[PDB]
């Protein structure tokens, strides 16, 4: 559909801004655990990555449709603990924050997309 | 063989009046994988080996 080709762009990367969320989060959580390493994920190659299948047939009623089923990357550590834990709270605050806000952004331009898309056609 | 007039014979029948009709259907059966015709095919496998 050409409606999805409009709003692949900006729902793609509200759902990438999710999953870091999800990632930094997950590092916070885990500071205290020994021998954890901070995990995370580069924005722009995997938005590339997703904005670069096929439905198995059904030949009657009966057949059953098709049923549908990133990569992590290591943070350079910046000081060495003792327990083997990378986690740097600074670094990884900023991020989350960063991140929070961008999903924001990006919030407000697909509702702003949604919004001009409805204008439109209300008359 | 008996010759004419040395033989009698009679007959009785039992005949069928009533009107039927009936309607088949088969199906040959495909729970082998040797035998069975498939149009699409969905196979996720996952392996994770810790």
């Amino acid at each position: 559909d050409r409606l999805d080709a409009a709003l692949r762009f900006q729902q793609e990367a509200l759902n990438l801004r999710a999953q870091r969320q999800e990632i930094l989060a997950a590092n916070i959580a885990n500071a205290d655990t020994p021998g954890y390493q901070a995990r995370d994920i580069d924005f722009a190659s995997e938005l590339k990555k997703v904005m670069v299948g096929v439905a198995l047939t059904l030949t009657s009623s009966h057949h059953i449709p098709a049923q549908a089923v990133v990569d992590l990357l290591y943070r350079v550590p910046d000081q060495p603990s003792l327990d083997g834990n990378t986690v740097d709270m600074d670094r990884e605050r900023t991020q989350f924050a960063d991140n929070s806000l961008k999903y924001q952004m990006g919030l407000t331009v697909l509702g702003s997309q949604l919004k001009g898309m409805m204008n439109v056609l209300q008359g | 063989i008996v010759g004419n007039g040395n033989v009698h014979a009679q007959v009785t029948a039992q005949l069928d009046f009533a009107n039927k009709e009936q309607t088949e259907e088969h199906y040959s059966p495909n729970g082998d994988a040797s035998k069975a015709t498939l149009r699409s095919r969905q196979l996720n496998i996952s392996e994770q080996v810790g």
